[PDB]
C-alpha cells in the first residue's frame, strides 16, 4: 500500500461472507463483533435483539457533537437513503441492512458502508466548498479536533478555501524523523503542475489561529494547504477530501516504511564489513 | 633454517642429547616425538594419556627421562622400557595449575612452577615407589612463570609475576650433599627467601643463569632486561629500548646474552666488565627477509567473494620477517652448555620452529 | 468506551488474525509475502536494497498468490525465522491495510513455538518497541490458550484446569500437559515432523504413482488431504490387501481444475488416503531421525510428572489444531493409551500379589468444535482480562534494561 | 578552526580547496551516474551509484545526469552526493573542523537558497557558512573596484555593473546561454557534417572536442569565404575509438552564436548587446569607468581572439572618441575560487559569517538579508 | 585526515599495537581455565590501567589490558537526534550478527558506544595487524556510513512527499 | 526553472 | 554437503567432476547407441541400449545418435540415460548427497530449461542446482572481469560482450556453424 | 527447433 485506502476491508470481508450465503433459507448468523480503525474511533457491529434477520453497525466519533450541532441533513438521504435510524450505542451515527427486503445491489452498497468514515466527516469540508460555492455569506470558520490532541482548522472565505494542520508526535524517537519528513513536504513542487501551495511552520503560528483555541505550544508544526476552485470542483473533491482525510495515517505509514528501508540499507551495509573483517584469518 | 610442524600453536618444546629427536606439543591433550630422517623431519611415536592441556615438558640428557607437567594438577615421568614408552604418576598437591618444569643437571630432582602460589620439588623414591613432593609458599605471592637452575642444583631461581625475581635455596638431605663455598649466600635449608628483587621492573617471564654461578639475568613486560652480578656487592645493570616486550632468556658467554619474544626476531644484547651497564644489538639472526606472490587466477575470484579481490596475502611483515613468524615462545641451545653455544634454537606461537647460528654471521 | 487490544497467532501456517473480545477470527491468510526480487547475481552484499519506492511494491495475503510476476517467499519455517525483514513487512502491511490499528495506542499480543530461541523473541520486541512504539506487549504459548478454548466443549462453568493439549502447526507439532493453571516445564518435547512435510510425501508419491497435472498446480492437486480423502487406520496391511484384492469401490476420483488453460483434469485416489495420516503414528517414514510415535511420547513424557497430577492429566486431552482434524484419530490414540497403561498396571500388579483389582484409568479423547483455531479465543480472553494490563512489559522497562524483558521462557530458570 | 573551505558548484564543475592556497586542491565534474545495464557477474556489489572521476572513466555503461541545469538545482539528492563525497573521499575533513563558502548565480530563486542552508546547517552541522556571488569574487581576484564582469559560466552568464565601494543591483541581466547549448548546437552541426552523437558520453567527446578545436571569427562572412576555399582550415581529431573526424566551419560557427543567439531560436540579444544595455543603464559618470574596466571570467570565454572580437563589437557601438580596454587574465578559469579564498581570509569577513545559534533562533531567512 | 583525524588515529594504532600482545596464563582462581580475564575482573594483578585517546568532549575510545584478551571501547562523534538514532540502529543490526565477527562483543559498554575484544585464542587462528586494520578502518568509515544514511533517509522522505503531491 | 524553460 | 557436481552437456561431449579439482574425472562422448543387427548367440542378453567409451569401442554394430543437436535436446530418454550412467557407473554418487551444476549455451528455448529443471528436481531429487552459462564460467576461469568470449564448440558458436561487473544481453549472436557441420 | 534448422 502506498495511498493508505479509504475503504475499511473487514466490513468489505465480513459482509461478502455474510451474503455470498444470503440465498440459503432462513440462516441468521448471529454476529457480534468489535473493531477500531484510525482516528481512535471504535466500531460495532451487533444485532439490535435476538431477531437475527437485521444486522446494525455503528461508530464512535469523537468530535460527534461538532457534527450534530452543524446538521448532516445532506448525508442523511444522498450517500445512506432509508437504512439509516436514530443512535443507540453511543449517540453516534448507527445504520442497518433489511435482509428480508431484497438486496439487490451487491458490490455498491458494501462499498457505500465501507467509507463510513470519510462518508460522515465530509459532512464539514463539503458543505463550507458549498457556502463558498452557493455565493452565501461565508460561514463562520470551524475548528475540529478528532480523537488525537491535535487540532484542525478551516477558514471559507470568497474566492478560496483554507486549511491547516497541527501536528503531535508522542514517542521522542519520532519527533526528528517527522521533522525532517515535514521539512521538505512544503518544497517538493518539481512534479506537480496544478496542485495547491504547501508551507511548514512550527515557531510562529498562523496568524489565524491566534484567536482560536486550536492546538498551541511548542513541538507543534503546522501544514496548510491553499484550497483553489481548479481542484476543489465537483470531479476532484472527493481525491482531494480523501488525501487529506488519509495525510495523518499515510506519515505514520511512510515513516515507518523508511525506518525499514533504512534497516535494510544498514543490513546489508553488515556484509561489507564483514567481507572487509575476513581478510585476517589466513587462506 | 624455518620449519613447519603444525598450523595450530605449540606450546613447549624438548629436545634430546644428539639433537636427533624432538618434542612439539599440538596444543591439544597429548604430545609428539619427532625424529630426524637424513635432512628430514618425521613423527616416530605417540604419547597420550592426559585428559588436560600440556605446557611444560623436559629431557633428559642421560635419564632418557620426559616429564609432562600441564594442566590436572598432575605429572608424569615417562621412561623408556625397550622400543616402548610408559608413565610413571607423580604426586603434586595442587589444586589451579601447573605451567612450567624443568630438571637438573645431574638428574636428581625435578621442579614445576605451579600456578597455585607454590612451588615443587620432587625426588626418586624406591621406597613407596611414587615422587615425593615438597612445596616453597613462604615468599611467594602469585603465579610462577620460568624456572632456572644452577649446576650445583641447590639454587633455583623461580621468575614470577609481582615484579620480583628470586633466588632460592633447595637442599633435600635425602637425596643432596653439602655444596661448595658460593659467594651468594650459606646455602640455606629448603623452603627460605634468599634475596628479592631490588625493585619493581615488570614482570618476569625467563631466568638464566652461568656456568661460573655469578650473573643472573630475566626480562619483563615493561620491555626491560635485568643483569644480577653477584660477583661484585649484589651491582644491577639495567637497559631498556623501544622493542616489544621480551619472552626468553638466555645468553652464549660470560658477557654475551640472547632474548626473543613478540619483536618476532632475535634480539641481542651484552653486559660489560666495570661499568655496570649493559649495550644493544640488532638483529644478530640475519639482516632481512623476502617477499613474493603469484597470479592464482583461481585465488583472484576466490578472495573477492569475502574479501576483496585486489586483496592479498602481502604484508609490512614480510619484508623484516614479521610476517609468519607470530611472536616468539622461549629458546634453547644446541652444543655444549652456556658457554659457547655455536648455535642457538627458538620456539615459535605460529605452529612452527627454526634454528640459527652465532658465527656463520662472522660480523 | 476503552479501545480492545489486538489479538494475533503468528505462525508458519495461516495466520490468524482479528480482534479481541470477540467470537470469530475474522481474517484468516497464508504467510505468502511478494516482493520485486528477480534475477541479480549479486545477492548476497545487497540482497534487495530497492532503489526509491519498490522496496514497498509488494503484496500480500490471498491476492499475492496470483501475482505471477514476484516471488513467493514464505519467511517462517517451522517457527525458526532465517531473514525476519519480511516478517517486518508483513506486520506492518496486516497491521495497517487490515487491522487499521494505531500501535502506539493499542497493545499486542503475539504467540510462538515453544522452541523458539530467546534471541529471536528479544529481537522482535525490540523491533516492535523501537518501529511501532507499541505501550505494551506480551508473548505466551499457545497450549493455554487451547486449553481455555476447551472449555466451551461442555460445563463451561465447571472449572477444569487440567490436562494436556497436543497441538498441530504447519510444521511443528508440540506436547504441552497443564497441572490445575501451572506446567511443567521438562515434561515438553518438540516433534519436527507436522502437517507439510505429510503433503511433500503425498504429492512425491503422486509425482510416480499418476500422470496427468501439471508442475505449477501440484500443492493445489496435493490438498486432497485437506478434504474428506484421509481417514485414519486401525491397522495398515489389512487395508492395503483390502485395496490391492477389490481396488474399485475404494478407490476415489480427482475432478481438479487447471488455473492457466482451464482444461479439465483427473486423477485417481490411491493409498495416500491414509498413509499420509497414519505417518503420525509412523514418522519414520518422512523424518530418519525421529523413529519415535506419538501416543508413546504421550504416555512418556505424563509419566515424567508428580505422582498426583498423573490421574486428570490423562482424563483430559484437547483435539485442538488443524492436522487432528483427521477422523478416527482420536479413537486410535486413546486405544493406543489404554492398552499400554493397562499393560503397566498389570505388569507392576504381577511383581506383587494381591487379590484386590485397581480400579481402571480412565483416558478420554474429546472432540468438539474449535480445532482449526484455538489460540485466536485464548488471546482475545487473555487481551480481555484486566490483569493483562498489569502484566503486559511497559515502554520504560525496555528504554534502558532493553528488550530482555520479553526473555522470560517456562523451561529456564536460575 | 585555522582555515576555511570554499566551494563552487560551477554549473559544470565543482572546485574546492583550502582558504589560503592560490590552486584548488579538488577539480572535478559533477557527474552523478547510476548503471544502465542489469549486471550478471556475482563478485562484485559495486556503488549503485557513482560520481566524479569515476564516472568519467566508465561513463559507457552509465545514464550521466548533470544535478545542476542552468543555474538552478534540480535534484537534491545528486547534489548531497556530490557534497558528501568532495567532503569526504577528495578532502577527506570534516564539516565541523571548518567552515564552508558557496556561491551562486544572481537572480536565482530564493527557494533554491533556503534549502541549501537547511541542508548544510542540519546535514553537516557545519559550524558556520555564508553565500557570495561569483562576479564579486573575480573582482576580488583581479584585484580591482570598478569594472563589469562577464561571468560567462557552464550554466548561466550574467554580467554586474560595480562602482567603488557599491554596486548597482537595478543593472543586472541575467542569459540562460551557456556552455551547454553550445555544445547542443555543435552536435546538431556535426550531425549535418556526417557525424551522429546523441548519448551522453558521446556529450562529453563532443565537450573536449570543443574545449581543444574551437576559438572565435573576428569576422564570419571572410570566414565563412575563405572556408569555401577549405584547404588551410580544416582540423583531424582522433576519437577513442581510433576514427578521425575531420573539422572545418564548425570551429568558428558554434562560439558565433553568443554574438548571434538567433542560431538556437532564441528572441534575445548577444553578450555585446547585453553588456552595451547594462552599462548604458548606468548613470553617466560611471560609464567612462565602466568602459575602462572590463573584467570577464568563466570557461565559457578562454576561446582565442575573443577578447579582440569583443573590443571590436563595443568599440563600433560605443562612441569613437575614447578608449575601450578589454582584461583577460590567462587564470580566469579559477577565479571565483580565488576570490572566495582571498574574501574568506580577510580579517573583517570572520565575523560576517552565519553561525548555528542566530540560524536556529532566526530561520532560513535570515540569509536573504544577509547581503541580498 | 591529514589535517583533522591522522594524528588520532595514529596514536590509538600506536597504543593497540602495543596492547594487543597476549599470552595464555592458566586461572589462578578458579580451578582449571584459561577463561578471559578482563571481563571476570578477578585479580587486579593482571590488569593494566586503562587508556583513553580522544580529541573532544563527545568522542572517546578506552584501551584495556590483561594477559589474556585486550579490551577496547569506543566512542561516536554524534550530534544530532538522527546521528544517535541512526548510530544505535546500525550497531545493534551488528550485535545481531555478531558471531561470524569472532572478535566483538554482544553489547556495548555501559555508557559508551561499541566495544571490540580480543584473546588468545583470536590471535593465531587469526592475523595481527589485519584486526588492528579492520577496527581503524571501521573508525574512518561510520561517519561515511551515517552520512550516507541521512541522506538515504532525505531522499525517501523526499521522494514520498513528491509521490503524495501529485494528485493534489 | 518551473515556468519559462525546464530547470 | 562438503562440495558440489559441474556437469556441462557438451554438444559433442561431456564433461564432470568434483567441484575443486582442476582437471575432470570424467571426459567421454554423448553417445546413445543401440543394436542394428537381430542376434543370434544365446549366452549374452546384454544391455540393449549402450552409451559411453563403450559404444566408442563396438561402434561397428551400432547406430550411432547424438542425443543433443546443434545446442538444443532432441531425445530426452537418451539424455536421461546418458545422465544416470555419469552419476551412478563413473561417478558412483548419489544425486542427494551433493548438488549439481548445469551449463547451456545462451539464446536457448525456455522449454528445454523448464524440461531439465523439472526432471532433475522429480528424478534424482537432487537437492538444489543451477543454470549458468559457459561464456561466463570461461571469464571466471581465464581471471578476468572484461573482454569478448568465442565460445565455438562442437554444436553452437556464440559471442557475449562483457564488461566490468556487468554484461550486454542485446549484443549476443550466435551462429550454428559448428564442428558437426566442419565434418560433413 | 521447430522451424528453421532441424533441432
Ligand atoms: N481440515 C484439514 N484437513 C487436513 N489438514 C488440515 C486441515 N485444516 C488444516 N489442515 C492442515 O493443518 C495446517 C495448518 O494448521 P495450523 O496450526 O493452523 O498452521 P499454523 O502452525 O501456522 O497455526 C495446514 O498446513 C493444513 O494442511
Ligand atoms: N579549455 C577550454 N576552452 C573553452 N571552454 C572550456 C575550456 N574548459 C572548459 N571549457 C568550458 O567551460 C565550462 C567549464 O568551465 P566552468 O567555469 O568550471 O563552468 P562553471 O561556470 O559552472 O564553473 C565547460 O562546460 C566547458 O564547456
Ligand atoms: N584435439 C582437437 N583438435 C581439434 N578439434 C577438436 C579436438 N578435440 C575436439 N575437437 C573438436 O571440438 C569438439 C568438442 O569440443 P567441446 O568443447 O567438448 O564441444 P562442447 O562445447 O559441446 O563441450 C569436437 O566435436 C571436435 O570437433
Ligand atoms: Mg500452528
Ligand atoms: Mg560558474
Ligand atoms: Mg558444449
Amino acid at each position: 500500500m502506498i495511498l493508505l485506502e479509504v475503504n475499511n476491508r473487514i466490513i468489505e470481508e465480513t459482509l461478502a461472507l455474510k451474503f455470498e450465503n444470503a440465498a440459503a433459507g432462513n440462516k441468521p448468523e448471529a454476529v457480534e463483533v468489535t473493531f477500531a480503525d484510525f482516528d481512535g474511533v471504535l466500531y460495532h457491529i451487533s444485532n439490535p435483539n435476538g431477531d437475527k434477520t437485521k444486522v446494525m453497525v455503528s461508530i464512535s466519533l469523537k468530535f460527534y457533537k461538532e457534527l450534530q450541532a452543524h446538521g448532516a441533513d445532506e448525508l442523511l438521504k444522498r450517500v445512506y437513503g432509508s437504512y439509516l435510524v436514530n443512535p443507540e450505542s453511543g449517540y453516534n451515527v448507527s445504520l442497518l441492512y433489511d435482509l428480508e427486503n431484497l438486496p439487490a445491489s451487491k458490490d455498491s452498497i458494501v462499498h457505500q458502508a465501507g467509507m463510513l468514515k470519510r462518508n460522515c466527516f465530509a459532512s464539514v469540508f463539503e458543505k463550507y466548498f458549498q457556502f463558498q460555492e452557493e455565493g452565501k455569506e461565508g460561514e463562520n470558520r470551524a475548528v475540529i479536533h478528532y480523537r488525537d490532541d491535535e487540532t484542525m482548522y478551516v477558514e471559507s472565505k470568497k474566492d478560496r478555501v483554507t486549511v491547516v494542520f497541527s501536528t503531535v508526535f508522542k514517542d521522542d524517537d519520532d519527533v526528528v524523523i517527522g521533522k525532517v519528513f515535514m521539512q521538505e513536504f512544503k518544497e517538493g513542487r518539481r512534479a506537480s503542475h496544478t496542485a495547491p501551495q504547501v508551507l511548514f511552520s512550527h515557531r510562529e503560528p498562523p496568524l489565524e489561529l491566534k484567536d482560536t483555541d486550536a492546538a498551541v505550544g511548542d513541538n507543534i508544526g503546522y501544514i496548510t494547504f491553499v484550497l483553489f476552485p481548479r481542484h476543489t470542483n465537483a470531479s476532484a473533491r472527493d481525491n482531494t477530501i480523501n488525501l487529506i482525510h488519509t495525510f495523518r495515517d499515510y506519515l505514520h505509514y511512510h515513516i515507518k516504511c523508511s525506518k525499514a528501508y533504512i534497516h535494510t540499507r544498514m543490513r546489508a551495509k553488515t556484509s561489507d564489513f564483514l567481507k572487509v573483517l575476513n581478510r585476517a584469518r589466513p587462506d | 633454517a624455518y620449519h613447519s610442524f603444525l598450523v595450530e600453536p605449540i606450546s613447549c618444546h624438548a629436545w634430546n642429547k644428539d639433537r636427533t629427536q624432538i618434542a612439539i606439543c599440538p596444543n591439544n591433550h597429548e604430545v609428539h616425538i619427532y625424529e630426524k630422517s637424513g635432512n628430514k623431519w618425521v613423527q616416530v611415536h605417540e604419547l597420550k594419556e592426559h585428559n588436560g592441556q600440556v605446557t611444560g615438558i623436559d629431557w633428559a640428557p642421560d635419564s632418557n627421562r620426559i616429564v609432562t607437567c600441564g594442566t590436572d594438577r598432575n605429572a608424569y615421568v615417562w621412561t623408556l622400557k625397550g622400543r616402548t614408552w610408559k608413565p610413571t604418576l607423580v604426586i603434586l598437591r595442587i589444586n589451579r595449575a601447573a605451567r612450567c618444569v624443568r630438571w637438573a643437571p645431574n638428574e636428581k630432582k625435578f621442579a614445576v612452577g605451579s600456578g597455585s602460589r607454590v612451588i615443587s620439588i620432587c625426588y626418586f623414591e624406591q621406597e613407596n615407589d611414587w615422587w615425593v613432593c615438597k612445596h616453597i609458599k613462604k615468599p611467594i605471592r602469585s603465579t610462577v612463570l620460568s624456572l632456572d637452575w644452577h649446576p650445583n642444583s641447590v639454587l633455583l631461581a623461580a621468575g614470577s609475576c609481582d615484579f620480583k625475581c628470586r633466588i632460592f635455596s633447595a637442599y633435600i638431605k635425602e637425596v643432596e650433599e653439602r655444596p661448595a663455598p658460593t659467594p651468594w649466600g650459606s646455602k640455606m635449608p629448603f623452603g627460605e627467601l634468599m634475596f628479592e628483587s631490588s625493585s619493581s621492573c615488570g614482570w618476569v617471564h625467563g631466568v638464566c643463569f652461568s656456568a661460573n654461578g655469578s650473573r643472573v639475568a630475566w626480562v619483563s613486560h615493561d620491555s626491560t632486561v635485568c643483569l644480577a652480578d653477584a660477583d661484585k656487592k649484589m651491582a644491577v645493570a639495567t637497559l631498556a629500548s623501544e622493542t616489544l616486550p621480551l619472552l626468553a632468556v638466555t645468553f652464549i658467554t660470560e658477557s654475551s646474552l640472547v632474548a626473543a619474544g613478540h619483536d618476532c626476531f632475535p634480539v641481542l644484547f651484552t653486559y660489560d666488565s666495570a661499568a655496570g651497564k649493559l649495550s644493544f644489538g640488532g638483529r644478530l639472526d640475519v639482516p632481512k627477509q623476502s617477499s613474493q606472490r603469484g597470479l592464482t587466477a583461481r585465488e583472484r575470484f576466490q578472495n573477492l567473494d569475502k574479501k576483496a579481490s585486489s586483496e592479498g596475502s602481502a604484508a609490512a611483515g614480510a619484508g623484516l620477517d614479521s610476517l609468519h613468524k607470530n611472536s616468539v615462545s622461549q629458546i634453547s641451545v644446541l652444543s655444549g652448555g652456556k658457554a659457547k653455544c655455536s648455535q642457538f634454537c627458538t620456539t615459535g606461537m605460529d605452529g612452527g620452529m627454526s634454528i640459527w647460528d652465532v658465527r656463520s654471521l662472522e660480523s | 468506551g476503552r479501545l480492545p487490544a489486538c489479538v494475533v497467532d503468528c505462525g508458519t501456517g495461516y495466520t490468524k488474525l482479528g480482534y479481541a473480545g470477540n467470537t470469530e477470527p475474522q481474517f484468516i491468510i497464508p504467510s505468502c509475502i511478494a516482493i520485486k526480487e528477480s534475477a541479480k547475481v549479486g545477492d548476497q552484499a545487497q540482497r534487495r536494497v530497492m532503489k526509491g519506492v519498490d522496496d514497498l511494491d509488494f503484496f500480500i495475503g490471498d491476492e499475492a498468490i496470483e501475482k505471477p510476476t514476484y516471488a513467493t517467499k514464505w519467511p517462517i519455517r517451522h517457527g525458526i525465522v532465517e531473514d525476519w525483514d519480511l516478517m517486518e513487512r508483513f506486520m506492518e502491511q496486516v497491521i495497517f491495510k487490515y487491522l487499521r490499528a494505531e500501535p502506539e495506542d493499542h497493545y499486542f499480543l503475539l504467540t510462538e513455538p515453544p522452541l523458539n530461541t530467546p534471541e529471536n523473541r528479544e529481537y522482535t520486541a525490540e523491533i516492535m518497541f523501537e518501529s511501532f512504539n507499541v505501550p505494551g506487549l506480551y508473548i505466551a504459548v499457545q497450549a493455554v490458550l487451547a486449553l481455555a478454548a476447551s472449555w466451551t466443549s461442555r460445563q463451561v462453568g465447571e472449572r477444569t484446569l487440567t490436562g494436556t493439549v497436543i497441538d498441530s502447526g504447519d510444521g511443528v507439532t508440540h506436547v504441552i500437559p497443564v497441572a490445575e493453571g501451572y506446567v511443567i516445564g521438562s515434561c515438553i518435547k518438540h516433534i519436527p515432523i507436522a502437517g507439510r512435510d505429510i503433503t511433500y510425501f503425498i504429492q512425491q508419491l503422486l509425482r510416480d504413482r499418476e500422470v496427468g497435472i501439471p508442475p505449477e498446480q501440484s500443492l493445489e492437486t496435493a490438498k486432497a488431504v485437506k478434504e474428506r480423502y484421509s481417514y485414519v487406520c486401525p491397522d495398515l496391511v489389512k487395508e492395503f490387501n483390502k485395496y490391492d484384492t477389490d481396488g474399485s469401490k475404494w478407490i476415489k476420483q480427482y475432478t481438479g481444475i487447471n488455473a492457466i488453460s482451464k482444461k479439465e483434469f483427473s486423477i485417481d485416489v490411491g493409498y495416500e488416503r491414509f498413509l499420509g495420516p497414519e505417518i503420525f503414528f509412523h514418522p519414520e517414514f518422512a523424518n530418519p531421525d525421529f523413529t519415535q510415535p506419538i501416543s508413546e511420547v504421550v504416555d512418556e513424557v505424563i509419566q515424567n510428572c508428580p505422582i498426583d497430577v498423573r490421574r486428570p492429566l490423562y482424563k483430559n486431552i484437547v483435539l485442538s489444531g488443524g492436522s487432528t482434524m483427521f477422523r478416527d484419530f482420536g479413537r486410535r490414540l486413546q486405544r493406543d493409551l489404554k492398552r499400554t497403561v493397562d499393560a503397566r498396571l498389570k505388569l507392576s500388579e504381577e511383581l506383587s500379589g494381591g487379590r484386590l483389582k485397581p480400579k481402571p484409568i480412565d483416558v478420554q479423547v474429546i472432540t468438539h468444535h474449535m480445532q482449526r483455531y484455538a489460540v485466536w479465543f485464548g488471546g482475545s480472553m487473555l487481551a480481555s482480562t484486566p490483569e493483562f494490563y498489569q502484566v503486559c512489559h511497559t515502554k520504560k522497562d525496555y528504554e534502558e534494561i532493553g528488550p530482555s524483558i520479553c526473555r522470560h521462557n517456562p523451561v529456564f530458570g536460575v | 578552526e585555522t582555515t576555511a573551505l570554499v566551494c563552487d558548484n560551477g554549473s559544470g564543475l565543482v572546485k574546492a580547496g583550502f582558504a589560503g592556497d592560490d590552486a584548488p586542491r579538488a577539480v572535478f565534474p559533477s557527474i552523478v551516474g547510476r548503471p544502465r545495464h542489469q549486471g550478471v557477474m556475482v563478485g562484485m556489489g559495486q556503488k549503485d551509484s557513482y560520481v566524479g572521476d569515476e564516472a568519467q572513466s566508465k561513463r559507457g555503461i552509465l545514464t550521466l545526469k548533470y544535478p545542476i541545469e542552468h543555474g538552478i538545482i534540480t535534484n537534491w539528492d545528486d547534489m548531497e552526493k556530490i557534497w558528501h563525497h568532495t567532503f569526504y573521499n577528495e578532502l577527506r575533513v570534516a564539516p565541523e573542523e571548518h567552515p564552508t563558502l558557496l556561491t551562486e548565480a544572481p537572480l536565482n530563486p530564493k527557494a533554491n537558497r533556503e534549502k541549501m542552508t537547511q541542508i548544510m546547517f542540519e546535514t553537516f552541522n557545519v559550524p558556520a557558512m555564508y553565500v557570495a556571488i561569483q562576479a564579486v569574487l573575480s573582482l576580488y581576484a583581479s584585484g580591482r573596484t570598478t569594472g563589469i564582469v562577464l561571468d560567462s559560466g557552464d550554466g548561466v552568464t550574467h554580467n554586474v555593473p560595480i562602482y567603488e565601494g557599491y554596486a548597482l543591483p537595478h543593472a543586472i541581466m541575467r542569459l540562460d546561454l551557456a556552455g551547454r547549448d553550445l555544445t547542443d548546437y555543435l552536435m546538431k552541426i556535426l550531425t549535418e557534417r556526417g557525424y551522429s552523437f546523441v548519448t551522453t558520453a558521446e556529450r562529453e567527446i563532443v565537450r573536449d572536442i570543443k574545449e581543444k578545436l574551437c576559438y572565435v571569427a573576428l569576422d564570419f562572412e571572410n570566414e565563412m569565404a575563405t572556408a569555401a576555399s577549405s584547404s588551410s582550415l580544416e582540423k583531424s581529431y582522433e576519437l577513442p575509438d581510433g576514427q578521425v573526424i575531420t573539422i572545418g566551419n564548425e570551429r568558428f560557427r558554434c562560439p558565433e552564436t553568443l554574438f548571434q543567439p538567433s542560431f538556437i531560436g532564441m528572441e534575445s540579444a548577444g553578450i555585446h548587446e547585453t553588456t552595451y544595455n547594462s552599462i548604458m543603464k548606468c548613470d553617466i559618470d560611471i560609464r567612462k569607468d565602466l568602459y575602462a574596466n572590463n573584467v570577464m571570467s568563466g570557461g565559457t570565454t578562454m576561446y582565442p581572439g575573443i577578447a579582440d572580437r569583443m573590443q571590436k563589437e563595443i568599440t563600433a557601438l560605443a562612441p569613437s572618441t575614447m578608449k575601450i580596454k578589454i582584461i583577460a587574465p590567462p587564470e580566469r578559469k579559477y577565479s571565483v575560487w580565488i576570490g572566495g579564498s582571498i574574501l574568506a581570509s580577510l580579517s573583517t569577513f570572520q565575523q560576517m559569517w552565519i553561525t548555528k545559534q542566530e540560524y536556529d533562533e532566526a530561520g532560513p531567512s535570515i540569509v536573504h538579508r544577509k547581503c541580498f | 585526515m591529514t589535517a583533522t583525524l591522522r594524528p588520532y588515529l595514529s596514536a590509538v594504532r600506536a597504543t593497540l599495537q602495543a596492547a594487543l600482545c597476549l599470552e595464555n596464563f592458566s586461572s589462578q582462581v578458579v580451578e582449571r581455565h584459561n577463561k578471559p580475564e578482563v571481563e571476570v575482573r578477578s585479580s587486579k594483578e593482571l590488569l593494566l590501567q586503562p587508556v583513553t585517546i580522544s580529541r573532544n568532549e563527545k568522542e572517546k575510545v578506552l584501551i584495556e589490558g590483561s594477559i589474556n584478551s585486550v579490551r577496547v571501547s569506543i566512542a561516536v562523534k554524534q550530534a544530532d537526534e538522527i546521528e544517535k538514532i541512526l548510530c544505535h540502529k546500525f550497531m545493534r543490526f551488528m550485535m545481531m550478527r555478531a558471531e561470524n565477527f569472532f572478535i566483538l562483543r554482544r553489547k556495548p559498554v555501559e555508557g559508551y558506544d561499541i566495544s571490540f575484544l580480543i584473546t588468545n585464542f583470536h590471535t593465531e587462528q587469526m592475523y595481527k595487524h589485519k584486526l588492528v586494520d579492520f577496527v581503524i578502518h571501521f573508525m574512518e568509515e561510520i561517519d561515511k556510513e551515517i552520512s550516507e544514511m541521512k541522506l538515504s533517509v532525505n531522499a525517501r522522505a523526499r521522494i514520498v512527499a513528491e509521490e503524495f503531491l501529485k494528485n493534489f | 526553472w518551473x515556468a519559462x524553460c525546464p530547470a
